[PDB]
């Protein structure tokens, strides 16, 4: 269901949530 | 901007559903943690609860849709530092060779609990794959981040 762009955005988001 | 477009709302739904693993409309620490782990982070329970608390406007201990929109508004935008997309790219490019393969992208989807067909995985790769080699190189990954 989720697209590649939105998934990469979620990877980036997960990193920002960790202070990175 | 009074109203969103349906395409915008759908993108936001996509994002929220990724985290709301059981589809009940709320994101718990269990769900947040499970997804973050799939995407290359290792938050502790306390860290997860701090993340929820920052945006848990109604104090109920979980994250609903408007709270999640606020969470994205605060963590993302773009700007500020940037250039550790290399770490993002590496979450996909598991063997570090400079190319995200279909098997690599399926690995991520499998960690997330999704089972995709080869066609569905190729469909994902086509979002970024400019030169048609069936893989996403770093340059293609960088382009995809600024496009459309
Ligand atoms: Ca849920
Ligand atoms: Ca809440
Ligand atoms: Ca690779
Ligand atoms: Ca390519």
């Amino acid at each position: 269901a989720i697209g590649f762009k939105k998934l990469a955005e979620a990877v980036k988001f997960s990193a920002k949530l960790m202070g990175q | 901007a009074d109203q969103l477009t349906e395409e915008q709302i759908a993108e936001f739904k996509e994002a929220f559903s990724l985290f709301d693993k059981d589809g009940d409309g709320t994101i718990t620490t269990k769900e947040l943690g499970t997804v973050m782990r799939s995407l290359g982070q290792n938050p502790t329970e306390a860290e997860l609860q701090d993340m929820i608390n920052e945006v848990d406007a109604d104090g109920n201990g979980t994250i609903d849709f408007p709270e999640f929109l606020t969470m994205m508004a605060r963590k993302m935008k773009d700007t500020d530092s940037e250039e550790e997309i290399r770490e993002a790219f590496r979450v996909f490019d598991k063997d570090g060779n400079g190319y995200i393969s279909a098997a690599e992208l399926r690995h991520v989807m499998t960690n997330l609990g999704e089972k995709l067909t080869d066609e569905e995985v190729d469909e994902m790769i086509r979002e970024a794959d400019i030169d048609g080699d069936g893989q996403v190189n770093y340059e293609e990954f960088v382009q995809m981040m600024t496009a459309k």
